[PDB]
RNA sequence: GAGU
């Protein structure tokens, strides 16, 4: 509910290191697709082919993206809202892109209202969709939503490992 | 980030915060740049899930 | 302006100030009975508004401008 | 069988015919389905259904519009309804159907008459409901007040 | 009108009768004949306010020109008829 | 006198109203023999070998 | 009274007035979203169709609810924050939520495929202009092979347009089309078969080089010409479009043998009842696989039926396999079900 | 009776080869009626001139390349189809080009026949790329109409053309394009009226809204006979 | 009738009841839109009475989802019947076949995106020949109470009625059976006793110059729901045992 | 406090910090 | 330009109601031109006449049943939509019937005016059970084109009619069906010429020929709009 | 009972 873009700048260097999800081998989330549109916290110098630096507080456009994938850039730092040092709200940079819009967030948007929503719908609507018509047998979404419940409310699963 | 919200304090500040008090983080931060202007005792804590 | 505000964005930026803006500038229109700059073309105070945006020619800082101009006047002829 | 049956009828075994266009009389690119499929009308008629509401009665403690077409209601802006509004940024037009949309009581009236001076002004106050709330926690035995500014 | 916040405290019993306009001693919401607000009942209107905007019960002070009037006859103040939900 | 879409077979998996359409044709094809032979009147043998 | 005077007068209100419609349940903010309203006599609201996706509309008796925003304020909130032209992308990942979907992507997909020379193979073409003409007068088909000139705008480093002629091996029907198509936008995009996948994607590739505006009326050109031909193309369902595969009887009866090899070597005592359960049911899954792949052979490639030298082979315009390949509607999943083998079903228990 | 006519209400001509033309109010359906029917003849049944066929010396055939020229010789052919002429006098003209040098060749470079008048004479016909090469040739605009390609002609053509000349496919019509409408028109009582909107996109000589008003005279003299 | 059926449409139609069928078969002595008799046969014809079956048909009425409910007789002036025919079809049958609904031309293609998503395009051809059209019998109740000021009066004496609103009263103040009304339109008028009521100074003004003293009378009228519209085809009327009755009842 | 509401409420919040 | 005008040829007039019309020649891609344009033309502009109302005495309502009358008064209105009346001077004309007795009353039942024209006498309006049953109406008929509903009139007709009278849906339109095939015409030179072949299916009267004329006649009416202005 |  309350979460709002409340500034422009945290001016924080904080953020987290996303690789290329390549669970078991296949490249499940290509980097590009799951970093485009964030702010970039901290460059990352590799001398390389196209001769990146892409400064810190760049919202990756589509061009950066595509020169990343030239350079074959192996894991990037990237700015987030978990990390952000804004009281009270989260900061335009460590958000970065509107994704409804196409560009850099507006102060002042309602930003966990959208994040719920967006993540709730889809459950919601598969839930009628693979149910109305799910029908013949070659699991779904009610064996998967409450493992996802389970996890967005920290509950401690039944034999933990030890750390 | 929401479930980061708060954060139980495990030795006293130069405030009434004192062992076992949860606190939102962004109270307890604010209040760490006022101590680091004025020194005293520093509120140490540990965030807490939820 | 009427179909899409995106040139009308991209002038002012803030989506929430560019309403705030030209609200302000429609209720003149609608209240005061202040003209318009560009062409109404059989319009309504909104589109106006937001036209005239998109064009440059309102702003929340020139519509503080033309109320302290006017109010200041009002002061001066008062006294 | 089926096909036997079209054969008596001198119809194609295919069941799909040639047909033309009405209105340029050129024909379609290939052969439609066509045949007699036996169809209803349900109860559920337009005439039934269309509804339209700007200010009418209004309820009884909580003073927000009543609900249903034969009782000539408002359509209900849920939770769900006001959350989109939240997600848009939609302040005015959120505030506008909580209070003189709904319960507040001079705004409803004041926004009225601006409405038909063409002033589009928004006049708004506090929803009923709330005071009732307040009130309903009071007889509870909780005292709970505002404290202003 | 408008007030910057809101506070939550256990109510006293001294703060209870402070909201009290009136002691409700009858279990009577009203005359079964003259269906109007019976004494000291759940419904009184001597103690919650008039039925009807800006007049007392038995009818004595009517309109506005007696505005904050309180009959002597009923016991009845004679305000806006809006009373009855706050009081 | 109907137009309905097709896009509304393949993933609904209702092949009856299909059948039921190519039926119904026929039926009325067989209708409009029947009707041509008593507008012209043949006679009873004729439509009674049909 | 309803006088006549009063509907002149409604006319000239709701001009520029934007009403909110909703659909329930409002699951994201697009379930909410605003338009210019056009008075039409009759009593249900017509909603837009590249929108449906948003509302997940379909019109089996679907209601909508409508608002009116009051307020200057409000007004401009419509008609900035909420309008369906402002708000195309989900929120959620950042994709274009309104794609041409059903009879749309089908009539695409019909002009932009090929077929095996047809009506005027390779003819020679001054303009897409000249393809519109032959086409419509009747010389050429939407899938004769072709060469045609056609001059496409790449936009340079700056906001100026570079153009290039270029002549083209392509159809009829995507010449046709690349009229829809931008001046911005390359040729080689519209040039393949077109199917709903390559549209949202020429969609994306709109927005990013172009803008609002233009994807915006690309976008309502693109439905009106998709359905347009949709029609055109007389594209319906019957049932010899199902087509079974000869060898139904024989796979299925050497399944049946074999079942009863695992039967009978139950009876024996040997082969417990669960290793039974399961060799049963791994025999039925794969016939079941099999099976769909004859299907799919036969009907994906059944037009061996070709010219110009002799026989040749070819992609089958079946239309059920044309819906299901275009990503209108169906898919390989639904087919194997009408034309091939239902399969295994599973209990209200989960087991099969 | 209550015969409702329409009135011509807006010509938009965006350019003097393209124009559109809004048309209201009319009767309900006869916004297709008309929309179609005037849209066949527009096409097919425009009279018009175009290339019928060409001779280019050293050329043998269509599919052969020309040194010094970068168009091979189909490329030329499409120019040619596209080339915008018109013949006042006689029905059939044979046009001489003979260019040379370093130039691209325009429609103004081929001697203009006293009665035959090129209309877009900066249109492009081939590049000569090598300054010593020099290209003639000779094309022969007939008056037809409609469209008639070269595949029509070959087959009912049992008379033998010698080789070297090569046959185009004639696009006689003028009608380079069109394409009509149908809108809803609003009346106080009539909202079944419908408006009907006629663009049209046509080369050379033969005016958009000339050629419209020809169109409608075709149909109407074939009602001739059957009003009477 | 369907014409892809299956065979249970006889056995709905029959067992429902809503169709009229023949108890003893014989030759039908006299057919009629509101009734049939039917004169039995000799073999199944009982020695005692004069076996003369007679069937009064059930004709326009209100069903409970304001349908409307018509029994239509199947058989012809002197036929022979056979016992256990349908004599008379109900409102969804036709010669003892369960009739639902309309066969009709159809043609399965995309056209225009005017069947998008399961939208239907149909030919005016359909309602021209009215054979979806479909009839609403709904029901208008205007109760006259007794009230703590007096009795409600069903009067046509209202405040401020037209001439041409009252036109289709009778002198009761109820509409006449036939008649075509729309929204507005009042059906059974109706008038109750008002209280004192505090006139706002300017209705004082106002009343003093107009003199036009407001009656002690309001208007409770029962009137058409807005946009409905048909035509008054019965009227009822239910009076105590001891008030004296309207003209009309 | 979000969208368009942020402009008036942090006008109200610096009422509220200015006494 | 080459110029070349249809000349109508053959009017086999296999039935009242059924007529085909030969017309040839036509230049090439005309036969489709023409025979759609005149096809949509035939199907709505056609002019013709209907039962716009009926009186029947003894009857306030559509919805009312009358003694010794089988079918019920909607029934009875149903098949006066069907009836196929001629009107010859005139375009509004009260026809009356009364008749009696145990009879199917058909349309030769009706008094025929001096101008109007009964076009299928043997058309069933009610059957009358009852002997002494005595059925007495009048039904008006008016020229018009189209479809024009009761619903359409009592909309706009806020002038009140008498009760008793009874509006009718008016299908004023007498084209029930038509078609057109295109043949090739042969001509010693123009063997691209088409023959258009126009299958016509009217009810009563609209007399083949004449309703083509008129068809043409409205065709060219609109082609004035596009010659003479612009 | 209507669309999820
Ligand atoms: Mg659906
Ligand atoms: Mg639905
Ligand atoms: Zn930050
Ligand atoms: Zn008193």
């Amino acid at each position: 509910q309350d979460l709002v873009v409340t500034e422009d700048d945290c001016g924080t260097h904080e953020g987290i290191m996303m690789t290329p999800v390549i669970e078991g081998g296949d490249v499940k989330e290509p980097l590009r697709d799951r970093v485009l549109g964030r702010v970039t916290a901290e460059d990352v110098l590799k001398p390389g082919t196209a001769d990146i630096l892409v400064p810190r507080n760049t919202l990756l456009h589509e061009q950066w993206c595509d020169l990343l994938e030239e350079n074959s850039v192996d894991a990037v730092k990237v700015r987030s809202v978990v990390s952000c040092d804004t009281d009270f709200g989260v900061c335009a940079h460590c958000y970065g892109r509107d994704l409804a819009r196409g560009h850099i967030i507006n102060k002042g948007e309602a930003i966990g209202v959208i994040a719920a929503q967006s993540i709730g719908e889809p459950g919601t609507q598969l839930t009628m969709r693979t149910f109305h018509i799910g029908g013949a047998a070659s699991k779904d979404i009610t064996g998967g939503l409450p493992r996802v419940a389970d996890l967005f409310e920290a509950r401690r699963p039944k034999e933990p490992a030890i750390l | 980030r929401q479930m980061l919200r708060k954060a139980t304090i495990v030795n006293a500040g130069s405030s009434d915060f004192l062992e076992g008090e949860q606190v939102e983080y962004s109270r307890v931060k604010i209040a760490n740049r006022e101590l680091e202007a004025n020194g005293k005792v520093g509120a140490t804590y540990s965030r807490d899930l939820l | 302006a009427r179909v899409t505000v995106q040139d009308a964005v991209e002038k002012i930026g803030n989506r929430f100030d560019l309403v705030l803006v030209a609200a302000r500038r429609a209720r003149q229109m609608q209240v005061g009975g202040k003209d318009p700059l560009v062409p109404e073309e059989n319009d309504k105070t909104t589109v106006i508004a937001l036209r005239e945006i998109e064009e440059g020619l309102i702003n929340n800082q020139i519509l503080d401008v033309r109320e302290r101009q006017e109010q200041q006047e009002q002061e001066a002829a008062e006294l | 069988e089926i096909k036997e049956l079209l054969k008596l009828g001198d119809l194609p075994t295919s069941g799909q015919i040639r047909l033309y266009d009405g209105r340029t009389g050129e024909q379609f690119e290939r052969p439609v389905t066509v045949g007699y499929m036996y169809m209803l009308k349900l109860n559920h008629l337009v005439d039934d259904k269309m509804h339209a509401r700007s200010t009418g009665s209004y309820s009884l403690v909580t003073q927000q519009p009543l609900g249903g077409k034969a009782q000539f209601g408002g359509q209900r802006f849920g939770e769900m309804e006001v959350w989109a509004l939240e997600a848009y940024g939609a302040a005015y037009t959120l505030q506008e159907m909580l209070t003189v949309k709904s319960d507040d009581v001079n705004g409803r009236t004041k926004m009225y008459k601006n409405i038909v001076d063409g002033n589009h002004q928004m006049e708004p106050g506090m929803p009923e409901s709330f005071n009732v709330l307040l009130k309903e926690i009071r007889s509870l035995g909780i005292n709970i007040e505002l404290e202003d500014e | 009108e408008e007030f910057d916040a809101i506070k939550i405290a256990l109510a006293s019993p001294d703060m209870i009768r402070s909201w009290s306009f009136g002691e409700v001693k009858k279990p009577e919401t009203i005359n079964y004949r003259t269906f109007k607000p019976e004494r000291d009942g759940l419904f009184c209107a001597r103690i919650f306010g008039p039925v009807k905007d800006y007049e007392c019960l038995c009818g004595k002070y009517k309109r506005l020109k007696h505005r904050g009037v309180i009959c002597e006859k009923c016991g009845v103040e004679v305000t806006q008829t809006k009373v009855r939900r706050e009081r | 006198d109907i137009v309905l879409n097709p896009l509304g077979v393949p993933s609904r998996m209702n092949i009856g109203q299909i059948l039921e359409t190519h039926l119904g044709m026929a039926a009325k094809g067989i209708g409009d023999k029947i009707n041509a032979m008593l507008k012209q009147q043949q006679e009873v043998a004729k439509l009674r070998e049909f | 009274r309803e006088e006549a005077v009063v509907w002149d007068i409604l006319d000239e209100v709701i001009r520029e007035h934007p009403v909110l419609l909703n659909r329930a349940p409002t699951l994201h903010r697009l379930g909410i979203q605003a338009f210019e309203p056009v008075l039409i006599e009759g009593k249900a609201i017509q909603l837009h169709p590249l929108v449906c996706a948003a509302y997940n509309a379909d019109f089996d008796g679907d209601q909508m609810a409508v608002h009116v925003p009051l307020t200057l304020e409000a007004q401009l909130e419509a008609r900035a924050l909420m309008m369906s032209t402002n708000n195309i992308l989900s929120p959620a990942n950042g994709e274009p939520i309104i794609v041409p979907s059903q009879d749309v992507v089908l009539g695409l997909y019909y002009m932009t495929r090929d077929c095996v020379n047809a009506k005027g193979e390779g003819m020679v073409l001054t303009g897409p202009k000249e393809a519109e003409r032959l086409y419509r007068s009747g010389l050429a088909s939407l899938h004769a092979r072709v060469k045609v000139r056609i001059t496409e705008y790449e936009k340079d480093a700056n906001g100026e347009l570079v153009a290039k002629t270029s002549l083209k091996d392509t159809t009829v029907g995507r010449a046709i089309l690349w009229m829809i198509v931008p001046k911005g936008l390359p040729y080689s995009i519209v040039n393949q078969a077109l199917g709903k996948k390559a549209i949202s994607k020429m969609l994306n590739t709109c927005y990013r080089i172009l803008g609002l505006k233009p994807t915006v009326i690309f976008a309502d050109q693109i439905m009106y010409t998709g359905f347009a031909y949709a029609a055109r193309s007389g594209a319906s369902v019957g049932i010899d479009d199902m087509v079974i595969p000869e060898k139904k009887h024989e796979i299925i009866s050497e399944a049946e043998a074999e079942v009863a090899e695992i039967q009978e070597q139950f009876q024996s005592g040997l082969v417990t009842a669960g290793e039974r359960y399961n060799k049963v049911i791994d025999i039925w899954a794969a016939a079941n696989d099999r099976v769909s792949k004859a299907m799919m052979d036969n009907l994906q490639t059944e037009t061996v039926i070709n010219r110009d030298g002799q026989e040749e082979k070819q992609v089958s315009f079946n239309s059920i396999y044309m819906m299901a390949d275009s990503g209108a509607r169906g898919s390989a999943a639904q087919i194997r079900q009408l034309a091939g083998m239902r399969g295994l079903m599973a209990k209200p228990d989960g087991s099969i | 009776t209550e015969f409702l006519k329409p009135r011509l209400v807006d010509i938009e001509q965006v350019s003097s080869t393209h124009a559109k033309v809004t048309l209201e109010p009319l009767e309900r359906g006869f916004g297709h009626t008309l929309g179609n029917a005037l849209r066949r003849i527009l096409l097919s049944s425009m009279p018009g001139c175009a290339v019928t066929e060409v001779e280019i010396d050293g050329v043998l055939h269509e599919y052969s390349t020309k040194e010094g020229v970068q168009e091979d010789i189909l490329e030329i052919l499409l120019n040619l189809k596209g080339l915008a002429v018109r013949v006042q006098g006689k029905d059939e003209v044979i046009l001489t080009l003979n260019k040379s040098g370093i130039g691209p060749v325009t429609a103004a470079d081929i001697t203009h026949d006293g009665d035959v008048e090129i209309v877009k004479p900066q249109h492009v016909i081939c590049h000569l790329t090598d300054e010593n090469a020099s290209i003639s040739m000779r094309i022969k605009v007939q008056r037809g109409r409609g469209y008639v390609p070269a595949s029509t002609r070959i087959h009912s053509e049992e008379d033998e053309r010698p080789i070297g000349r090569l046959l185009v496919d004639a696009c006689y019509s003028p009608v380079e394009r069109i394409a009509y409408n149908v809108e809803a028109a609003r009346v106080e009582q009539r909202t079944d009226l419908d408006k009907l909107v006629i663009e049209m996109e046509t080369n050379g000589t033969i005016d958009p809204e000339e050629a419209i008003r020809r169109a409608a005279t075709i149909l109407a003299e074939q009602l001739e006979a059957f009003v009477d | 009738k369907p014409l892809v059926g299956t065979g249970m449409e006889r056995a709905v139609a029959v067992d429902s009841g809503v169709t009229a069928v023949a108890k003893r078969g014989g030759v039908v002595q006299y057919v009629d839109a509101s009734r049939i008799v039917i004169k039995v046969n000799e073999d199944e014809m009982y020695p005692g009475e004069a076996g003369i079956d007679i069937y009064n048909l059930t004709k326009y009425t209100r069903s409970n989802q304001n349908t409307c409910i018509n029994q239509m007789p199947c058989v012809s002036l002197g036929e022979p019947v056979e016992r256990g025919d349908v004599l008379a079809d109900g409102p969804s049958t036709d010669l003892g076949e369960l009739a639902l609904g309309q066969n009709m031309r159809v043609a399965f293609m995309p056209w225009n995106g005017y069947n998008f998503e399961d939208s239907i395009l149909v030919s005016e051809r359909v309602v021209q020949e009215d054979r979806f059209t479909t009839i609403h019998i709904q029901e208008l109740a205007c109760v006259s109470r007794d009230t703590k000021l007096g009795p409600e009066e069903i009067t046509a004496d209202i405040p401020n009625v037209g001439e041409a609103a009252l036109s289709k009263l009778d002198e009761s103040g109820i509409v006449y059976i036939g008649a075509e009304v729309t929204g507005g339109d009042i059906l059974v008028g109706k008038v109750t006793p008002k209280g004192e009521t505090q006139l706002t100074p300017e209705e004082k003004l106002l009343r003093a110059i107009f003199g036009e003293k407001a009656s002690d009378v309001k208007d409770s009228s029962l009137r058409v729901p807005n946009g409905v519209s048909g035509t008054v085809i019965d009227v009822q009327v239910f009076t105590r045992d001891g008030v004296e009755k309207d003209k009309r009842a | 406090p979000a969208g368009t509401g942020y402009a008036y409420h942090q006008d109200r919040m610096r009422r509220r910090a200015a006494g």
